[PDB]
Order: structure tokens, then C-alpha cells, then sequence
């Protein structure tokens, strides 16, 4: 039955981190009295922890923004290839944003080129699509939410080669259509482009804020 | 096969930067054009 | 930055005991969380035991739990691995490891500083 | 105002993991942008990252077990110093209401 106790606290650790917050410590032992033949167990903790503050901001790596708008599907130093069997190219750009304090630069290609046809302002024959899937009830949480589905005059895309094989290094290109065409179709309900319909959503639940719900 | 390419008044040289130097705002648009022209000249040639 | 020197390996009979020790750099000792790894013949390096900067928090692999005990001496800049009930599958080069830890009770499994190793061979 | 500083933001559940401790400002805790902060144990753990919308939650159970109903899901702008997409302060939400059908008759 010997009552043990704490010894001297050791040297404090330096602040580990060079930015932000960190945690330091001191170590003590139960070595001077020592519980012998039973007793207690020194009463407490053999370790204290403390927050150290360097007051200097930390690196943040840059992230990619969303891709820009596609360039026009024309040829450099020529004219245009609209309404024609001519595969062209177009480019797109990204922007690295948010890089501060010697952070890592954005990884990847900042440009994107893909091959294309041009149906910009091209008169194309059309056919009405079927009814689209019912949209979201808008406005959510507002007075009287309503859905919306629609039929639109879908253009008949011309039967062009979707795969064009160039030479040089024998590179074959997945070619996709670009542009806003002018779809021609017969009127449905007094409208030429898009005819929609709305229906109210039934048994609308009230919106309760999750921070207001937990409390 | 000991052909030698000599640099003269008709020769043109420009640095194409690395990936991180392109992320600087001055070499942003520069790496776009030199990269597009690489694709432009192995696909389309000259139209003259 | 920090250098690590292992000691205590050798040839042990099966069922015997061995105590390894790892000496680290003195001035930066309490900054790094530390641990033990091993690499057997023909196998990848595997985690054995970890200890925090405190010496109060420990973590063990399932293959060595109950047989191995990791301890830390913050007076003498050493950690130790008391290996009991050794089996022939424990034959490996045992590595001491050091890693930067923000919290003092955190045990790590990822480490960026490694010693040269000590050889432990267990014969049946 | 001082705040509790946590070392990790879970994001899968929005909880504050690994308490570094308290008695420290929001500016000093959010120097490391991988950290997170909350006031006491009441909740709302905000990460120190630049503000960005979280993941859309799972759809709520349909308002009726019969015929056409309506169901909600939320999304909370989490972050510090800045705004989300749409002039949204950190803490505000956005809802999507959809028509559901547990049983068609
Ligand atoms: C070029 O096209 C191929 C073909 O795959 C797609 O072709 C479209 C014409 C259309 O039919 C689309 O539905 C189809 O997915 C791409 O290759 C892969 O194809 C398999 C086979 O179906 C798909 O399951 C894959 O999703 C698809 N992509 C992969 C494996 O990444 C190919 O990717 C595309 N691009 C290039 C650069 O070759
Ligand atoms: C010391 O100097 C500062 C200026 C920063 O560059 C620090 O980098 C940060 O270090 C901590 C770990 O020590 C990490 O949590 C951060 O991700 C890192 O940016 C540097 O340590
Ligand atoms: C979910 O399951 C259904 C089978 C009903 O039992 C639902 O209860 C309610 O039943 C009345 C008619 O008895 C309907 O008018 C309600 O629309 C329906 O909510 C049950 O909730
Ligand atoms: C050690 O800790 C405190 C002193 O710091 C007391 O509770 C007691 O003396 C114990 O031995
Ligand atoms: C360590 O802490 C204080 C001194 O800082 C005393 O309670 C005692 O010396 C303990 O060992
Ligand atoms: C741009 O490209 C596609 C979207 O068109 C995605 O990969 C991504 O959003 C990128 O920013
Ligand atoms: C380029 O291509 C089409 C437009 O024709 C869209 O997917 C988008 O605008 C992209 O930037
Ligand atoms: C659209 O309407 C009907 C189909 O709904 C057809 O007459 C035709 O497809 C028109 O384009
Ligand atoms: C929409 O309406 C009905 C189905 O609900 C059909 O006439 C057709 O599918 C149309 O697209
Ligand atoms: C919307 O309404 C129902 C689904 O609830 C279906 O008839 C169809 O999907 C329509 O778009
Ligand atoms: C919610 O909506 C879609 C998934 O339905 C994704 O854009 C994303 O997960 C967002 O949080
Ligand atoms: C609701 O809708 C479907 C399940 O019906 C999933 O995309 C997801 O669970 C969402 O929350
Ligand atoms: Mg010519």
C-alpha cells in the first residue's frame, strides 16, 4: 500500500507545424514515488496537451474552373462550313482559380479541341419529339409548385460520316454536331418551336431548415 | 547522315513553356495558340 | 532531417523472445510519431506497431497483437519493440519509422523517414 | 469570437472530426483550409475551404403512400469567407421538389 504521485514535467515540444494551428505536449512520469504492492495509479493523466498558433496562412492548391464555350466550327483563314459536308475543329478553354500561397498549379490540359460539323443557322427538316420527362416542381418551398414537360421540334440531323479518318499520323476523330439550327416542322398547337404544359404538384411538404430542425 | 541544321536569319525559335508556366496569366493564351497550331498543322495543312 | 538507427536483431529459436530498439535524433525526437515495420523474404513491407509522440497511445497489426508490445522512452530518445512468442513467419528485416504528427496522441501508418533496418531470423 | 477548431471535415456526414481543441479565433483555425470549426457541441460544422455546395441529400419519403405526391431533398452551402453559386451565404440551403408515386393507385 504505497501511494504513487507525479514527477517533474519534461521539456515542452516545439510547435510542430509552420502554418495554422498545431498541438504541443509535455511528458511526465510516475517515477519518483512509484505505486508499490498496490496503492492507486498516480491520480490524473501522464500527458498534457496544448494548442500552438503560428498565425500564418497555409497553401491552397488551385482547382479547375468549368470549361468555357466552344469556339465556332469554322476553318482558320477561310470562310465557314455551315450546311456542308465539311468536318472542322473547335477549341475550348479552362481557367485555374484559387491557387494561393505557393500551392500546386492545376494539373491537366487547359485547352480542349474536338472535331465538328456546323449546323449554325441551318434550315433543317424536323419532327416533334415525344413528351419529355416531367421536370422539377418549381418553385420549391414557394407558393403553388408546378411541374413542366414539353415537346420540341427536334431537327433531323443529316446523315454525315460520324468518323473521319485523317492521314499524317493516321488519326481518326469522333465528329459531333455544333450549332443552333433552324428546325422546320408543321405547327402543333399554334407553336412552331416548343409546346409545353404545366400541372401542379400534389401534397407539397413544407420546407424546414435543417439547422432549425436539429435545434 | 551528318546533316546539320544551322540557325540563321530565316530560322525562328520560341520557347514553349512547361505546364506550370502556362498557368501564369501571360502564358495562358500563349500555350493555347501553340497547342492549337500543333493540332491545326497535323490535320489541315495549308490552304494556299 | 531525422536519422534512425535500429538495434537488437539476431537469430532466435522458435518461441523465444527478442527486444529491438530504435535510436532517433535527439533534438527533434518528441516531434515525430514513430513505429515499426517489417519486410519478409518475397513479401511487401507491412505495418507491425505504431506509437504516438506521447508513448500513451499504441496501435498494432492483428498478426502481432498480444505478442508484441511497443513502448517509448522520452528520456532517452528511444522506442522499443518487445517481441514475444516468435514464430518462423516473423523472420524479416525490421524497420524503424518516423513521421510528423500534429497531435501528440495520434498514431500513424504513413511515415516519411526510415532506418536502414535490423535483421531478425527465427529458426524452428 | 473564439471557436472550437477541428482537424477534419468528414463531408459524407457533415460532422466535425478530430478536435484540436478550443480557445482560438476563426481566422487562425482556418489558416489550414482542410480544417473545420463549430460553436460548442450544438452542431453545424463548417469547413475552412472556400464556400462550395455540398452533395444533394437522399430524397425524403413521399408525402403520401397513395397516388401522386411530392418529395424534397436539400443541399447546404458549406464553407467560410465567400459565397456559393447564387449569392448564397454559408449556411443557407436549396431545395428540389419532385413528384413521387409510391403506389400508382
Ligand atoms: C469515340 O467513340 C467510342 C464509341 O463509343 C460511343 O460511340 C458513340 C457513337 C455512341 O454510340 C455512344 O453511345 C458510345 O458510347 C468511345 O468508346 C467507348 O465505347 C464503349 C462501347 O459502348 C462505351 O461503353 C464507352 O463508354 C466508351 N468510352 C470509353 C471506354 O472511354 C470513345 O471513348 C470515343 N472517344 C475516343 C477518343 O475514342
Ligand atoms: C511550413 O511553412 C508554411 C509557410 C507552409 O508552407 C507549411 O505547409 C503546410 O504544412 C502542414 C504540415 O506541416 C500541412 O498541413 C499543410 O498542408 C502544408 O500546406 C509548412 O509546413
Ligand atoms: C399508405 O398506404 C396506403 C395503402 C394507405 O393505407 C395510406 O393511408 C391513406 O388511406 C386513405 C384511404 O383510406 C387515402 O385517402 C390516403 O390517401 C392515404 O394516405 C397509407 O398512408
Ligand atoms: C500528480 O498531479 C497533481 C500535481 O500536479 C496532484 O494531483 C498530485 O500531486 C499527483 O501526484
Ligand atoms: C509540471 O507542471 C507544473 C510546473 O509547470 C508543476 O505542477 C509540476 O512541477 C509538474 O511536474
Ligand atoms: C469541362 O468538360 C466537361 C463538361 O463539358 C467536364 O469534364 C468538366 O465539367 C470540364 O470542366
Ligand atoms: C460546346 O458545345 C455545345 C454547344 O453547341 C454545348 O455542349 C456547350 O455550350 C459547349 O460549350
Ligand atoms: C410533329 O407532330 C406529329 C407527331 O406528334 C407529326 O405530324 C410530325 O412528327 C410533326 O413533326
Ligand atoms: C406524351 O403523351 C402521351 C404519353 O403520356 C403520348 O401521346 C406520347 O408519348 C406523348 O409524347
Ligand atoms: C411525368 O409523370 C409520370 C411520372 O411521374 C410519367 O407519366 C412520365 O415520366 C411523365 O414524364
Ligand atoms: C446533386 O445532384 C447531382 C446528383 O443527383 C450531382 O450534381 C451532385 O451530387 C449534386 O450534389
Ligand atoms: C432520390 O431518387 C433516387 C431513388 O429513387 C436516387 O437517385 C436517390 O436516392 C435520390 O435521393
Ligand atoms: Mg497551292
Amino acid at each position: 500500500g504505497v501511494a504513487g504521485g507525479w514527477g517533474p514535467w519534461g521539456p515542452v515540444s516545439p510547435c510542430p507545424v509552420t502554418c495554422g494551428l498545431g498541438q504541443t505536449m509535455e511528458q511526465r512520469t510516475c517515477n519518483h514515488p512509484v505505486p508499490q504492492h498496490g496503492g492507486p495509479f498516480c491520480a490524473g493523466d501522464a500527458t498534457r496537451t496544448h494548442i500552438c498558433n503560428t498565425a500564418v496562412p497555409c497553401p491552397v492548391d488551385g482547382e479547375w474552373d468549368s470549361w468555357g464555350e466552344w469556339s465556332p466550327c469554322i476553318r482558320r483563314n477561310m470562310k465557314s462550313i455551315s450546311c456542308q459536308e465539311i468536318p472542322g475543329q473547335q477549341s475550348r478553354g479552362r481557367t485555374c482559380r484559387g491557387r494561393k500561397f505557393d500551392g500546386h498549379r492545376c494539373a491537366g490540359q487547359q485547352q480542349d479541341i474536338r472535331h465538328c460539323y456546323s449546323i449554325q443557322h441551318c434550315p433543317l427538316k424536323g419532327s416533334w419529339s415525344e413528351w419529355s420527362t416531367w421536370g422539377l416542381c418549381m418553385p420549391p418551398c414557394g407558393p403553388n409548385p408546378t411541374r413542366a414537360r414539353q415537346r420540341l421540334c427536334t431537327p433531323l440531323l443529316p446523315k454525315y460520316p460520324p468518323t473521319v479518318s485523317m492521314v499524317e499520323g493516321q488519326g481518326e476523330k469522333n465528329v459531333t454536331f455544333w450549332g443552333r439550327p433552324l428546325p422546320r416542322c408543321e405547327e402543333l398547337q399554334g407553336q412552331k418551336l416548343v409546346v409545353e404544359e404545366k400541372r401542379p404538384c400534389l401534397h407539397v411538404p413544407a420546407c424546414k431548415d435543417p439547422e432549425e430542425e436539429e435545434l | 547522315p551528318n546533316l546539320s541544321y544551322i540557325i540563321g536569319k530565316d530560322t525562328w525559335v520560341e520557347h514553349w513553356p512547361e505546364e506550370d508556366e502556362c498557368q501564369d496569366e501571360e502564358n495562358q493564351k500563349q500555350c493555347q495558340d501553340l497547342g492549337a497550331f500543333t493540332e491545326s498543322m497535323v490535320v489541315f495543312g495549308c490552304p494556299n | 532531417q531525422v536519422q534512425l538507427v535500429e538495434s537488437g536483431g539476431g537469430l532466435v529459436q522458435a518461441g523465444g523472445s527478442l527486444r529491438l530498439s530504435c535510436a532517433a535524433s535527439e533534438r527533434t525526437f518528441t516531434i515525430y510519431a514513430m513505429g515499426w515495420f517489417r519486410q519478409a523474404p518475397g513479401k511487401e513491407r507491412e505495418f507491425v506497431a505504431a506509437i504516438s509522440r506521447s508513448g500513451e497511445n499504441t496501435d498494432y497489426a492483428d498478426s502481432v497483437k498480444g505478442r508484441f508490445t511497443i513502448s517509448r522512452d522520452n528520456n532517452k530518445n528511444t522506442i522499443s519493440l518487445q517481441m514475444n512468442s516468435l514464430k518462423p513467419e516473423d523472420t524479416a528485416v525490421y524497420y524503424c519509422a518516423a513521421g510528423r504528427a500534429i497531435l501528440v496522441h495520434t498514431t500513424k501508418k504513413e511515415y516519411d523517414h526510415w532506418g536502414q533496418g535490423t535483421q531478425v531470423t527465427v529458426s524452428s | 469570437d473564439p471557436v472550437l477548431c477541428f482537424t477534419q471535415y468528414e463531408e459524407s456526414s457533415g460532422k466535425c472530426k478530430g478536435l484540436l481543441g478550443g480557445g482560438v479565433s476563426v481566422e487562425d483555425c482556418c489558416l489550414n483550409t482542410a480544417f473545420a470549426y463549430q460553436k460548442r457541441s450544438g452542431g453545424l460544422c463548417q469547413p475552412c475551404r472556400s464556400p462550395r455546395w455540398s452533395l444533394w441529400s437522399t430524397w425524403a419519403p413521399c408525402s403520401v403512400t397513395c397516388s401522386e405526391g411530392s418529395q424534397l431533398r436539400y443541399r447546404r452551402c458549406v464553407g467560410w469567407n465567400g459565397q456559393c453559386s447564387g449569392k448564397v451565404a454559408p449556411g443557407t440551403l436549396e431545395w428540389q421538389l419532385q413528384a413521387c408515386e409510391d403506389q400508382q393507385c
